[PDB]
This record gives C-alpha cells, sequence and structure tokens, in this order.
RNA sequence: GCAAAAACA
C-alpha cells in the first residue's frame, strides 16, 4: 500500500530525485531549489510552471492529441 | 439492528448494502500461523471416515471411499471415482463448443505461451537464498539455475522451460553457482514444500485464514492449468464469471410452475477436496477429446506434485510456562496436534490428501461444474469459489425436495459439503444472492467489498487523480453507487488529494505561491476544482483550457518535452514527478 | 517427456499412476439423505451476559465537547488553554496514573513555545511503555515456575453495557454549526446540478449534528497523529486537536502526545497519550481512564486522559474516517429517486415517513432522523470494527435476508443440521455495537403472518 | 496498555 506513505513522501524533503538541469537555478528567491541523480524540492515543478522552457504550439497540440476529442464531444452534445 | 430493516417507501434489499463493516480497520493477523496451518491440514482427515479416525486416515493416498462411508450430517472429505467418471462423462456430453475452443487452445496457442510474462507472479520463495523474493528476480534466478544445470539455453516457449525442468529434475546432483549444491532429495522436497502466510485484509469472518504459494519451478504448470480452465470457463453460461446472475434472473416462469432459488456458501471448502478426483476430471475429458500422452503427463503432473505437498508449519505452537511465551515446533512436547507429528518432515509436514488457498480456485469450480450436470437436476447453477446460487423450476414441492437433497449429495459425492447454516431456500423465487450481488424481484444490487480510497494512490498527483477518477467511474457503472454518492465521494476524494499535496492551509508550498505571486491553476496546486460529476473520463489540463482557465503560455511551459521531470490516460507533464 | 526416476518419485505419494486409468464402470450411486426442514420461528439471538463492556476506541465519541479560544492560530490557542488553567484530579485509575499529566503539561507549554516535539521527561517513563517488554519478560524470567503447556488463549464475555442507547441518542444532538466544509465541485450539465443538490440538501441534513462534530474531531486527531508517524523519532511528539468554528474562534476537543513510536513495519504500535474535554463521567464507561478538573475562565471541564498505543494502519483508516458518510447518503439518494420513481418529477425536499420497529412497536418516524439515525449507527459500527463485528454481521446479512423473505410472504427452507443461529451467535463475545444490533433484533417480531 | 490468536510496547 505504497498510498500510506505519500503523506511522508510529499513532506520528506527533497521529494523529487531531479534529471541533472542547468537551467534551474540551485537557489530562487531565499529557496533551495535542487539538491546539486540529483534531488529537488516539492516547489521546482511550480517554478517550472511560470518560469520554466516553453515549446512550439505544434508540439503542445500533439502532446496533448488523443485527450481533447473527448472533451469536444462532450461539449459539442445536446442533453 | 432494527433501524437497518425499513417498512414502507424501500425494501431492505437496497438497504442491506449498510450491513458491511465499511470504513473500519480490517482485521490483520499476528503471530504464529502454525496453529491455523495445522488445523487446516487436520481438517480434511477428519472428514474421510463418518467415525473420526485421523490416524486410520494418515496412509489414505488416495479420497476414492464407497457411498456408504459418506457423511450426510456433516462434512466429508474424498471423491467416488465411479461417480467422478460419470460426472466427467455427463459434463462431456454439454457444453461442445468450449471443449472445441479448448482444443483449439491446445493444438494452436498454448505452446505459444512463455515465461518471461510469468514474471508477473506474486511473491515468490527462492530455494537457494531461503527467503521470500519477488518473482521477478525468483525468474531469472530459475532461468540461470536451469541454462548453468541443463547446459542449453532454454527457450522462450513455456514448453521449452517445462521439458528443461523435467531434464534437469533428472540429473541427481545439481549446483548454483557461494556454491550452492543440492541432490535429487532435495529437489523434490522443494517441489514438495508450499509456503504458507497470512492472508492480509481479509472481511467477512471473524477467524484469520493462511495462503499458500508454490515455488516458482511448479508455477508453470499451475498456471497453465489455471489458463484452461479459463478457457474453458468464459464460454458456458453455468459458471460465476462474465451478468449471468441478472440474464438468469431473467427468465419469466409460466404461473402454473414453482420457481425457487438457493443461495448457498462452503464450509472448508479447501478441506474437503482430494486432488485425484480433479486429475480423474482432467485425464477423462482430456482423453474424450482427443489429447495426447505427453499432454496427459503435462496436465497431470501438477496435481502429482500437489499429493506430496510439504506446506510449512509456520513458526511453532505457542506454549506458556508461566507468564512466558515461546514458540515450539511441533513434536518436541506433546499437543492437539500428536497425530500429525508422524507426519513432520523437519520444519514442514506431509499432507496427502488436503487443500489450501491461493492454488487453485478455477478448477474446483469445475469440479463443482461437473457435478452439478445430472439428469434429474433441471435447474440453473452459478458457482464461483465457496459461493453458489441454483434456480430450482418444477411443479410440486416435494420435487424440490428430491432435487436439492440428491444435488446436496452429488455435491458431497466429489467433497464439497455445502454448509447448512450457510444455504438459504426459499420456494418462490425472486430474491437471490451470490458473491457480493444481490437480486429482490428483477432489480439486482451490486455491492463492493470494498470502498473506493478515496485517496491518491501516491505516485505523482495527475496520475492518482486519474485513477481516482476512473475508480469513482467504475463504482458508479457497476450501479454500487448513484449521483448522490458518487459526487460525495469525490467531493472527500478532493479533499483527501489537496490534503496530501499542500493544497490546503497554511505550508511551506501555500508560502511558496503567495511570496512568488504565483496564483493557482490547478486542483493540486491549490486552484478550484473543474471535474464535475459527468466528467469522469476527462484528463486534468483538459476542460482547462476550453473553459478558458488555463492560458496557452503555461501550457507551453508545463507540457514543453524539455524538463527535467518526466487506464491512466494523463497527458505527460513537468509535474508528473 | 517423463524421467526414469521421475516416475517412481511421483508414484510413492499416489496410489493410482501419473496417468489415471481407473476400471470402474462410471455410475451415479443412490445415497439416503436426510430430510429438508422448513422454519416458523425466526432464531433468536442468544444475549452475553456478565460485566458491561467498557468503551474502548480511538477517540469518546458522543462525550467530545471542545473549549472555546478567541480567533488565531493553533499556539496561540495552546497557550491561552495552558497559561489560563489548573489541572487537579478527581477521578485516579490504575490503568492511566495522575502522573501522566504532567507529561501533558509538559507539551502544552512546549507546543506553546514553538517546539512541537519535546525531550523526555521522568513521567513518561510511565507514560508510552519505555522499556516495558524488558521490565515484563525479565519479570516473567525471575518468576518463571511450573511446566510449559499450551497457550490455550481465551476471551470474556461481556454483557450489553447500559450506556450504547445514551451514545445512540446523543450523537443526534443538534449543532449551530455544519461542521462539514466540502469543496463544492463545478456544474455543467443538469443532472450534475441534480446531484451537487442532493449531496448538498444531504450535508445540512446530517451536517448539524453532534455526529459530524465527532467525526470531523476523529478525522483531524487520526491525520496529524499520522502525519508524525513516518519520521523515527526518540522524542514526545505534540498533535493538538484544534477546529475553526464559521466566527473565528478556535475549538479545542484535546490533545494526543505520541512516544518514541520506533516503528518497523507496518502494524507496529506507536504508543500514544490521548486527553480529552468530557461532557460528563461516568465509571463503568471509562475504567481505565484519568479523569481531571478543568477550570478555564470561571468555566468547569472535565479532563480524560487514557494511556493507548495503535497501530499505523488503524490510524491510517481512521484519518479517511469521512468515507462513512457514503452510506447512509446513498439511502437518501435512493428514497429521492423512489420518489422520482413514483411522479418522474424530482423535488429535494422530500420528507416521507419510514416506518421501523421502536420498542416493539411498529410506528413511522420522518425520512431525516431516520438517517440521522443511519449516520450515528453507521459511526458506531466503524470505530468498533474488529473480527466479531465483521463476522456477526456477515452472518447476519443472511438472517436479515430471511426476514425480508418472510416480510413479502415467502418460505423459507433449511438443511437437516440447519443452525444459523450458532453461526451468527459464536461472533458474540464482547462488543457493545454487536449485542445492541442483537437486542435490535430479538426485539423485532419473531413470527410473522 | 493496544490488540486478538502472541504481535507491538
Amino acid at each position: 500500500a505504497p498510498q500510506m506513505r505519500l503523506v511522508y513522501s510529499v513532506r520528506k524533503p527533497w521529494p523529487i530525485s531531479m534529471t541533472p538541469s542547468k537551467e534551474i537555478p540551485l537557489v530562487f528567491n531565499g529557496t533551495k531549489l535542487k539538491d546539486t541523480r540529483t534531488r529537488a524540492n516539492i516547489v521546482v515543478p511550480d517554478y517550472w510552471s511560470k518560469y520554466g522552457s516553453q515549446t512550439s504550439l505544434e508540439v503542445v497540440n500533439a502532446i496533448l492529441y488523443a485527450e481533447d476529442l473527448k472533451v469536444q464531444r462532450f461539449f459539442s452534445t445536446e442533453w | 439492528m432494527n433501524l437497518f430493516t425499513p417498512l414502507s417507501e424501500i425494501n431492505p434489499t437496497t438497504t442491506q448494502e449498510l450491513l458491511y463493516a465499511y470504513t473500519g480497520p480490517a482485521p490483520v493477523a499476528y503471530g504464529t500461523r502454525t496453529r491455523a496451518v495445522l488445523e487446516n491440514i487436520i481438517r480434511p482427515y477428519q472428514y474421510f471416515y463418518k467415525e473420526p479416525n485421523v490416524q486410520r486416515a494418515l496412509d489414505i493416498k488416495t479420497g476414492c471411499k464407497e457411498p456408504e462411508d459418506i457423511n450426510v450430517e456433516g462434512p466429508s472429505s474424498g471423491f467416488h471415482t465411479a461417480s467422478v467418471l460419470k460426472l466427467a462423462d455427463n459434463f462431456f456430453r454439454k457444453y461442445r463448443p468450449a471443449m472445441e475452443k479448448l482444443k483449439y487452445w491446445i493444438l494452436v496457442k498454448l505452446p505459444k505461451l512463455k515465461y518471461a510474462e510469468l514474471s508477473k507472479g506474486r511473491q515468490t520463495y527462492s530455494f537457494i537464498h531461503k527467503r521470500n523474493l519477488p518473482a521477478p528476480i525468483a525468474l531469472e534466478e530459475t532461468v540461470e539455475f536451469l541454462e548453468q544445470n541443463l547446459r542449453r539455453k532454454i527457450g522462450p516457449t513455456l514448453l521449452s522451460y517445462c521439458q528443461a525442468i523435467a531434464d534437469v529434475m533428472e540429473l541427481d546432483e545439481t549446483t548454483y553457482e557461494y556454491t550452492i549444491k543440492f541432490s535429487r532429495e532435495e529437489l523434490w522436497d522443494q517441489m514438495r514444500t508450499l509456503n504458507t502466510m497470512w492472508k492480509h485484509l481479509e472481511r467477512g469472518r471473524l477467524n484469520r485464514r493462511t495462503i499458500a504459494t508454490p515455488s516458482m519451478l511448479i508455477r508453470g504448470f499451475v498456471k497453465i492449468v489455471e489458463d484452461a480452465a479459463k478457457e474453458i470457463l468464459e464460454n458456458v453460461p453455468t459458471s460465476g464469471v462474465p451478468e449471468k446472475l441478472a440474464k438468469l434472473a431473467s427468465k419469466q416462469t409460466f404461473h402454473t410452475a414453482v420457481t425457487g432459488e438457493l443461495s448457498g456458501d462452503q464450509e472448508k471448502f479447501n478441506e474437503c477436496l482430494d486432488p485425484d478426483a480433479m486429475r480423474l476430471m482432467w485425464t477423462v475429458f482430456l482423453r474424450k477429446l482427443g489429447c495426447p500422452d505427453w499432454i496427459m503427463e503435462l496436465f497431470n503432473i501438477p496435481f502429482m506434485v500437489f499429493k506430496s505437498k510439504l506446506a510449512d508449519m509456520g513458526e511453532g505452537l505457542v506454549y506458556t510456562k508461566g507468564k512466558l511465551t515461546d514458540r515450539k515446533p511441533l513434536g518436541e512436547m506433546p499437543s492437539e496436534f500428536d497425530d500429525l507429528v508422524r507426519n513432520v518432515v523437519g520444519n514442514s509436514i506431509s499432507c496427502r490428501l488436503g487443500m489450501f488457498m491461493g492454488m487453485y480456485n478455477l478448477t474446483s469450480t469445475l469440479l463443482a461444474l461437473i457435478s452439478i450436470e445430472r439428469e434429474e437436476l433441471t435447474g440453473s447453477h452459478v458457482e464461483s469459489s465457496d459461493d453458489f446460487i441454483h434456480f430450482f423450476n418444477c411443479k410440486t414441492h416435494e420435487e424440490m425436495f428430491k432435487q436439492a437433497e440428491t444435488l446436496r449429495l452429488t455435491l458431497k459425492l466429489v467433497g464439497i459439503n455445502m454448509s447448512p447454516s450457510k444455504c438459504i431456500l426459499i420456494s418462490p423465487a425472486g430474491i437471490g444472492e451470490f458473491n457480493s450481488k444481490f437480486h429482490h424481484r428483477d432489480f439486482v444490487g451490486n455491492v463492493a467489498t470494498e470502498l473506493p480510497a478515496l485517496v491518491p494512490n501516491g505516485t505523482n498527483p495527475m496520475t492518482d487523480l486519474a485513477m481516482g477518477l476512473n475508480v469513482i467511474k467504475h463504482s458508479v457503472n457497476t450501479g454500487q453507487m448513484n449521483l448522490c454518492t458518487g459526487a460525495l465521494a469525490m467531493r472527500i476524494f478532493n479533499h483527501a488529494y489537496k490534503y496530501a499535496y499542500m493544497a490546503l492551509g497554511v505550508t511551506r508550498r501555500t508560502r511558496f505561491m503567495e511570496e512568488n505571486a504565483i496564483t493557482p491553476l490547478l486542483t493540486n496546486q491549490g486552484a478550484s476544482p473543474v471535474h464535475s460529476f459527468s466528467t469522469m473520463h476527462l484528463d486534468e489540463v483538459a476542460l482547462r483550457r476550453h473553459l478558458g482557465l488555463l492560458d496557452e503560455e503555461t501550457l507551453r511551459r508545463i507540457l514543453n518535452p524539455n524538463n527535467p521531470v518526466t487506464e491512466d490516460y494523463s497527458v505527460p507533464s513537468c509535474f508528473k514527478y | 517427456s517423463v524421467g526414469t526416476t521421475f516416475r517412481t518419485l511421483l508414484k510413492r505419494d499416489t496410489d493410482w499412476d501419473v496417468i489415471p486409468t481407473p476400471r470402474v464402470e462410471p455410475n451415479v450411486p443412490r445415497i439416503e439423505g436426510r430430510r429438508w426442514t422448513q422454519m416458523k420461528k425466526l432464531p433468536l439471538l442468544k444475549e452475553k451476559e456478565g460485566p458491561p463492556s467498557p468503551w474502548r476506541a480511538l477517540l469518546l465519541g458522543a462525550d467530545s465537547e471542545y473549549i472555546v479560544c478567541p480567533p488565531g492560530t493553533d499556539q496561540e490557542a495552546i497557550s491561552w488553554i495552558h497559561s489560563q488553567s489548573e489541572i487537579e484530579c478527581i477521578r485516579e485509575s490504575k490503568s492511566t496514573p495522575a502522573s501522566v499529566i504532567t507529561c501533558l503539561t509538559s507539551s502544552l507549554q512546549s507546543f506553546a513555545e514553538g517546539n512541537p516535539v519535546r525531550s523526555r521527561i521522568h513521567e513518561d517513563i510511565i507514560a508510552f511503555g519505555i522499556n516495558k517488554k524488558q521490565e515484563k519478560k525479565q519479570s516473567a524470567s525471575s518468576s518463571a515456575s511450573g511446566e510449559w503447556k499450551r497457550a490455550e488463549y481465551q476471551v470474556e464475555e461481556m454483557s450489553l453495557p447500559p450506556w450504547v442507547e445514551e451514545e445512540m441518542v446523543l450523537l443526534r444532538s443538534d449543532q449551530e454549526d455544519n461542521w462539514i466544509e466540502l469543496e463544492k465541485n463545478a456544474i455543467y450539465t443538469e443532472v450534475d446540478g441534480v446531484a451537487e443538490g442532493l449531496v448538498d440538501k444531504y450535508i445540512e441534513i446530517v451536517g448539524r449534528t453532534k455526529v459530524a462534530s465527532v467525526i470531523e474531531k476523529w478525522q483531524i486527531a487520526a491525520t496529524r497523529t499520522f502525519s508524525q508517524l513516518h519520521t523515527d523519532r526518540s522524542r514526545i511528539t505534540a498533535c493538538p486537536i484544534i477546529t475553526r468554528d464559521p466566527s473565528g474562534n478556535c475549538q479545542f476537543w484535546g490533545m494526543v502526545l505520541l512516544g518514541p513510536h520506533h516503528v518497523k513495519r507496518d502494524t507496529d504500535n506507536a504508543p500514544l497519550l490521548i486527553a480529552e474535554i468530557m461532557g460528563e463521567d461516568t465509571e463503568e464507561k471509562y475504567p481505565k481512564h484519568s479523569v481531571f478538573s478543568l477550570k478555564v475562565e470561571e468555566k468547569q471541564f472535565l479532563l480524560s486522559l487514557k494511556i493507548t498505543s495503535f497501530s499505523r494502519n488503524k490510524l491510517y483508516t481512521f484519518s479517511n474516517i469521512r468515507r462513512v458518510l457514503i452510506q447512509p447518503a446513498s439511502i437518501y439518494s435512493q428514497v429521492v429517486l423512489s420518489r422520482a420513481a413514483e411522479n418522474n418529477s424530482l423535488n429535494l425536499e422530500v420528507n416521507p415517513e419510514i416506518q421501523l420497529y421502536l420498542e416493539g412497536a411498529q410506528r413511522g418516524m420522518t425520512l431525516y432522523q431516520w438517517v440521522r439515525m443511519i449516520l450515528c449507527l453507521e459511526f458506531l459500527m466503524a470505530i468498533y470494527n474488529n473480527p466479531q463485528m465483521e463476522g456477526f454481521l456477515a452472518n447476519m446479512r443472511r438472517l436479515h435476508m430471511s426476514r425480508h423473505a418472510m416480510m413479502e410472504r415467502r418460505q423459507v427452507f433449511l438443511p437437516f443440521g440447519s443452525r444459523p443461529e450458532d453461526k451468527v451467535n459464536e461472533c458474540i463475545i464482547n462488543n457493545p455495537i454487536v449485542a445492541y444490533l442483537a437486542k435490535g433484533w430479538n426485539s423485532m417480531p419473531n413470527v410473522y403472518y
């Protein structure tokens, strides 16, 4: 039952085992991000969510494919 | 209890779902399993004869017995050879397409099966390290041992593994690599040894049970025979594996007739069966359909191995001098299991006739299905493990009496022994019970043994949310849950999901969003939920950009393939840590 | 293929050969069998007799009250409680010595200073079972006498407690607050809106009740205790139980102290010292609790201290206790749909009269009060989940089915040696709620016309 | 003390 450990795992120091990267700062606004594979804090994905690298719109559309078609069949039907 | 029994505006059948100890700690077993294992072993030897004589039944190597010796007022262990032959022939008379399809299986793609997928098995006990190890490393160790003893590479096909085992066990002296040596007697003892273990997360009865697991060198045979059981059970209408209960209860009998329902369980379903009757069943069916002699050996070896089982006796019985407590193995000091002392083989014990949990759950069902097939038994029967339901259609009550009596006798013939106190018969049909499904009039009520977890699985936020949503969807589709229950469950799951990822209250992550001027945009981040009751199969990032709650810039930021961290219909994302 | 020694090696433990070829003629024998029997009187559940079974659970239940504290954080409330109160013992129990209060006051102060975890003190020694295994083993070795015999464990049979009905009627006390805060989901279609409205109406028909507050308190206590279990420690951890009313104030239900809890496996028992606020005290109901007087702002309270130890499985299970709300709502939901099935016109404000047997009389009662009944009894069953409960309940499902069948005018048939009453009885030993359900079933009529 | 088949402490 791994679900009994998530509470610790989320609260575990350096929850994420990070692939070694360079664009992610060691410390951002008085807060450690990575453990210089290396480990990373829980706030790193949220940091990437706003101050991370972007990609092509076509790549995004390809990645989100096979998940939208249900959305525009659910929102284009009459009940 | 009177609170659980309504009389107006609703019937007790629907509220019988309340007769379940949900949201409570499931019992967990402590200490030694020796007493339970010894009781499991000793029960079949105490029911072979009408008069209880354990010692006389210890030398019995075959559960073949006589009708006069069968106990009709209590449990009876054993079988009648001619009865098994006739019942197997009767079952062979009907259900021709299923037998034709298993012939297709055996002659087309049964050898196509491999041994790599056996890695998907349950925990094993390695016979070299003498330790409980997972299935994959056990399989690698087994194939390494086979290739270093057989002097040739093991083919991918499972039949290659079977021939490899058959050839390697004839090499007398064997060694693994350390340099752990073995002998022929040691290999046979490892074949005979069964690994008992407490059943965890078991609900439904006061007394705990012990489940067995076999060695990895016999799991191939047991899984191929279980597979044959599967593709003979999937295409017979009287099996318990599919909606069979609903379609069977959809019968509309004519008024000038009486239809009744029996719902029953089994007392000692794994302490009254001899593998020899199973052998005879398999051999008769396979011979009458046209299997060769090598198929005979291939499908009869697992029972050869099981008839000499050496299930471990846990860690020993419990003895107290004063306030002290010690675990003394059987035979060191006299106890209530002295009769089995002569059967003690080291840390194991010999048990020629018997059964254990976790071995054969579908071929026992096949034995029940062949048993129910008679001439006067003009009813419809559904079987699943230790539970059964039968529907009798006839004209007069005494016909019901004789049919049910001969059904009970026929089940006792092979050693099934349906529970006298757990079989309930109602002579007018309409309200039945089977497995976890009830039936009142025409409506059927599915009840889940376990409530939905309503908690993230722990892998990562989006996958856990997807699994929870899929679990809720599965629960509501089966009828176990409805609109209000589904919405309440998804609200509870949302609360647990938010709490588990520091999306509630004030914490380090919340301070991270606050100081960095990062407003929440996702459910795990702390934003308002977007999933509705009808949105069970919709993705997390979906329905957010469609409603305008997400901007494409942050979507490019998170959905960037060049991100340091990267059925589950979850889109890859940066938060999939 | 078949080997040489393979053949005999397989022979030794089977009378037949590897490939069985019996010479007996296949036939079905005729065996005389016992007589099918039919029943008139429903089984009467035998009632165990003896001392009444005391209360045993993670928390107190209906006797759970809270102290009102000025708005602020957990630390401010704990500091206010510690600095504006004095403790004197009222009732002393040998199971929970008075000295453990020194532990609690040691934590209330320490948590008030930003130290949720504090160093060990002497009174902690007998507070969490520290070095108790060594004590017991050495004492038994020194006092060992006689000769080894079988363990022969037994469980004492205890009768129905007198406090079960007061519990069952006290969980229904009306409350000024909703005590349930669940985030509303989005609505996009009509059926989803109907489901959300049903869940709402459920919330404010079962929210302003004492049982909802008790469930919330249990959830908070179990969650806070479980959040501090994984981190292996050797120092006492403090987990206050404080909620927030919808007016800004603080509600102090109690406080649980977690010992060293050097846990290894998934089922080890972490020690706990639980202090809670009571409304009334009872001798035979809390024999293992120590009762102290609490004075806050010329206001009287009772503080119950209990020494216990629970596994991580039980604490995690009770951390998700809110799921107990699912079972009653279903009924209500079904009833609502039932009314829909009557007219295809849903209302959301239907209160049909449900007819039940109360004190041996067939009488009607409101749907909302019945749903409160159900929620309270489900909570009581959930907090008292033991193998006796599950065995009795599973074996009682069959009797419930038979009773329903007799209500709808059908005959039930039983085998010769059929005694379902025994297979329902063997699970009735000392469980209070099991005995309560047994008494409730027995009070109902047994012969139906 | 917690459990329930001798476990933890």
